[PDB]
């Protein structure tokens, strides 16, 4: 199979700014027969199919701004987009069209850049409801920060809790550019009703001590 | 019918 | 202008079969291959199968090799995908595409989409925990609540606050999967002038099982 890796992950710009990311194949994509290199940028926003937006390592689409260049040869081609604009944001992939299988490399993601800030944490005891049906679910939303990055703890009366654990982040918001996540605990009535001191810990870039955040009973 | 480029 | 329009994507039991459409307008679909994309639940863009424009070549991603199998009917201006045995990583997002024939380009035009679910799970209806807090964050100018739904399948649950009403300062985060049944949660941060005051209502209709449920944020 050819291989292509797409390095960085995420990209964070800010508009007006020049970007440039990477796309390598296993083998050459050289097609003898044209003459040119078979790769294909595409960028894909969400709901949207792909669009492509420069085949052949370096030949733009029509309709697609003057803004991208493609360009390498080989094994190394870059994707260069040189004053990024706000609609540019989408998960950028290069793809392999020279020989079959056609494979795509994993994606490279624009996110928008801003100032930090730091979460507001907020924790919750089980629901009567919840507690009724068997249950315990102490969730701990953790939102509206920048960067991506949030690391967050759970302890119940001071140990850590690894398991019972489903986390759910939003993506980059449109609004202010800022993330979100749930950190949702499970636990059974009983379990839950055999300790106290329930805590929430959230690690962020913004700080070097946890947002720690507890309930009793 | 004609072959796919991609079929090397 | 050329249109490529899917259907077929369904929820299939692992093991059994569908079947996918694309149907190809405003272009001479006998001239041109044609090949079906993948976008899976990872994001994965994964090519499954190329057709040439007659017919006879065909061309299988190894993974799909043996199970799905592409046709065409030139004279209906349709492309297929018979797909059997369907594993559960088979689930996403298909995409026909054509292929550039004459400027071996890449794909230039896409469908819209069909979207095949592969699971064995029982179609089972939400619950939804109401989720008030203990203060607000010192009783001060916020208070954030929120709304629990708890497994249901299939995805999805549509959840607003009061109505619709409430719109901004919500956040509801995808849903994840956990033993064949999900979990999605929301949260609305509204001034602490408004709640307890004003009731805020957290609704959720989860259509595919005709659950439509209402709960109140009661602090008491």
């Amino acid at each position: 199979d050819i291989v292509m890796t797409q390095s960085p992950s995420s990209l964070t710009v800010t508009a007006g700014e020049k970007v440039t990311m990477s796309c390598k194949s296993s083998q050459s994509l050289f097609n003898s027969g044209k003459r040119k290199n078979f790769l294909t940028w595409y960028h894909q926003k969400p709901g949207q199919p792909p669009k492509l937006l420069i085949y052949w390592a370096s030949t733009r689409e029509s309709g697609v701004p003057d803004r991208f260049s493609g360009s390498g040869s080989g094994t190394d081609f870059t994707l260069t987009i040189t004053s990024v604009q706000a609609e540019d944001l989408a998960i950028y992939y290069c793809q392999n069209d020279y020989s079959h299988p056609l494979t795509f490399g994993a994606g490279t993601k624009l996110e928008l850049k801003r100032a930090d800030a730091a979460p507001t944490v907020s924790i919750f005891p089980p629901s009567s409801e919840q507690l009724t049906s068997g249950g315990a679910s102490v969730v701990c939303f953790l939102n509206n920060f920048y960067p991506k990055d949030i690391n967050v703890k759970w302890k119940i009366d001071g140990s850590e809790r690894q398991n019972g654990v489903l986390n759910s982040w939003t993506d980059q918001d449109s609004k202010d550019s800022t993330y979100s996540m749930s950190s949702t605990l499970t636990l059974t009535k009983d379990e839950y009703e055999r300790h106290n001191s329930y805590t929430c810990e959230a690690t962020h870039k913004t700080s070097t001590s946890p947002i720690v955040k507890s309930f009793n009973r | 019918d004609v072959p796919d480029y991609a079929s090397l | 202008e050329v249109l490529l329009v899917e259907s077929g994507g369904d929820l299939v039991k692992p093991g059994g079969f569908l079947k996918l459409s694309c149907a190809a307008s405003g272009f001479t679909f006998s001239s041109f291959g044609m090949s079906w994309v993948r976008h899976t639940p990872d994001k994965r863009l994964e090519w499954v199968a190329t057709i040439s424009n007659g017919g006879g070549y065909t061309y299988y991603q190894d993974s799909v090799k043996g199970r799905f199998t592409i046709s065409r009917d030139n004279a209906k201006n349709t492309l297929f995908l018979e797909m059997t045995s369907l594993k559960s990583e088979d689930a996403g997002l298909y995409y026909c595409a054509r292929r550039e024939r004459y400027d071996e380009k890449g794909f230039a035009y896409w469908g819209r989409g069909t979207l095949v679910t592969v699971s064995a799970a029982k179609t089972t209806a939400p619950s939804v925990y109401p989720l008030a807090p203990v203060c607000g964050d010192t009783t001060g100018s916020s208070v954030t609540l929120g709304c629990l739904v708890k497994g249901y399948f299939p995805e999805p649950v549509t959840l607003t606050w009061n109505s619709g009403s409430l719109s901004s300062g919500v956040h509801t985060f995808p849903a994840v999967l956990q033993s064949d049944l999900y979990t999605l949660s929301s949260s609305v941060t509204v001034t602490s002038s408004t709640w307890p005051s004003q009731s805020i209502t957290c609704n959720v209709a989860h259509p595919a099982s005709s659950t439509k449920v209402d709960k109140k944020i009661e602090p008491r």
